[PDB]
């Protein structure tokens, strides 16, 4: 997701704002395949780091958790 | 062809960092008991 020749630019699934190209974003993969900004989850940067790294790990919505 | 994923909410992502930083795992999804 997100990946593609024509994705539009996507927005944050918290604050509605466009996710830019210079700014950490976060995609749930428990359902959804909503954006977020990372600054929006609550996610720290060192978390965010380990996790993207992790093949087996993803990450899930507040709301798709629930 | 199928793949087991662990999903982690943003408490959950938090905490495992956490615990890498403090030493107890090795790694994220170093699950244990
Ligand atoms: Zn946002
Ligand atoms: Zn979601």
């Amino acid at each position: 997701m997100g990946h593609s020749s024509s994705d539009p630019v996507y927005p944050c699934g918290i604050c509605t704002n466009e996710v830019n190209d210079d700014q950490d974003a976060i995609l749930c993969e428990a359902s959804c395949q909503k954006f977020f900004h990372r600054i929006c989850t609550g996610m720290t940067e060192t978390a965010y780091g380990l996790l993207t790294a992790e093949a087996s790990a993803v990450w899930g919505c507040d709301t798709c958790m629930a | 062809a199928a793949k087991v994923v662990y999903v982690f909410s943003t408490e959950m992502a938090n905490k495992a960092a956490e615990a890498v930083l403090k030493g107890q795992v090795e790694t994220i999804v170093s699950f244990h008991i």
